[PDB]
């Protein structure tokens, strides 16, 4: 469980912009990119059997977001946070993530950072 | 202008800047709706409740204006 | 609300066999694409604010999605349900879909048939 | 026949699974062959759903027909 977690904060992600988030096939697989300096810290959760993503509401959304610029995108990180859970016997990480103004929850299989 | 308040931060805002808060994380952003400026409460690594500054381009500004990778997290 | 749920009910969606269901930008956009016949109907959630998706942890997926062929992707539609809600003063879409073996929820400003 | 009867019959190599009222059954090739399904809006009855080797809905007796039909909803 913490192996990963303090390998995630090995990336000294906070307040970090995020690039992209997108979760693919079907909610089986979460992508989320940042920028350490200029480059790309990806993190890649695949497996996943839940994906929750809140935005506030108090931050409202004029336009589509395909169409911001990365000038214009507000998200950040604010913390990554692991942990473990056992659903019918199946065990799952769980990554929580303040990005705001959005609040994210994933139970995957497994988490890397590429 | 670098002595303020949070509040006095948001109410001298220039002009055509808008904001907003939630969740104690203020975002406010230039006419270009560019994001500028953000105060955000503590994380692991930042123990205070601090300003975050923003050129024209979204890079780490100082209290000097300077652009920075420490001095990028702004006590107010 | 019900214009919105009886075009959608008009799409006969029932058991069609769902080929994409993407959440893209910051979860801003949902797509979900699936087959009438040999023609596609594409829905299509717009500025959203909330996205759950929920997966079945009985039905345990022994290899990553997009390795699946077609054939052995098991998502089918069974209920779309469409809504609403007002949070801080902001009107949203909701729905709801069930889609064995797993089940969506959206909270979104506008929903769009294509085809 | 009864979800059970079915269910043992099934051909060679082919498994299944159940999650919340619905039977998922697939060949050895992991293609989604079968589905025993509870009632939705159009069709008021327990159904069983039938599929070739390309997911095809099947009557039963083995012709393709329409997804749409009555005759791919097939009572047990
Ligand atoms: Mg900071």
């Amino acid at each position: 469980v913490q192996r990963i977690q303090e390998k995630i904060d090995k990336l000294y992600y906070w307040d970090a912009w995020v690039t992209k988030l997108v979760c693919d096939y079907f909610g089986d697989e979460v992508i989320l990119i940042f920028k350490d300096g200029d480059d790309d810290v990806t993190l890649q959760f695949s497996g996943c059997y839940k994906i929750d993503f809140k935005h506030s509401i108090g931050y409202v959304k004029e336009k589509s977001i395909k169409t911001f610029t990365h000038e214009q995108l507000p998200y950040f990180l604010h913390d990554i946070e692991i942990g473990e859970i056992e659903k019918e016997g199946l065990k799952l990480y769980t990554c929580k993530i303040i990005m705001p103004p959005m609040d994210l929850d994933i139970w995957c299989k497994d988490i890397k950072i590429e | 202008f670098q002595g303020m308040t949070k509040k006095e931060i948001l109410e001298k805002l220039p002009e055509g800047w808008k904001y907003t808060e939630n969740n104690g994380f203020v975002h406010v952003r230039d006419a270009n709706d560019t994001i500028r400026m953000r105060i955000a409460p503590p994380d692991k690594v930042t123990k205070y409740d601090h300003v975050h500054l923003y050129d024209e381009n979204k890079n780490p500004l100082d209290l000097n204006g300077n652009i920075v990778d420490p001095d990028a997290h702004i006590p107010y």
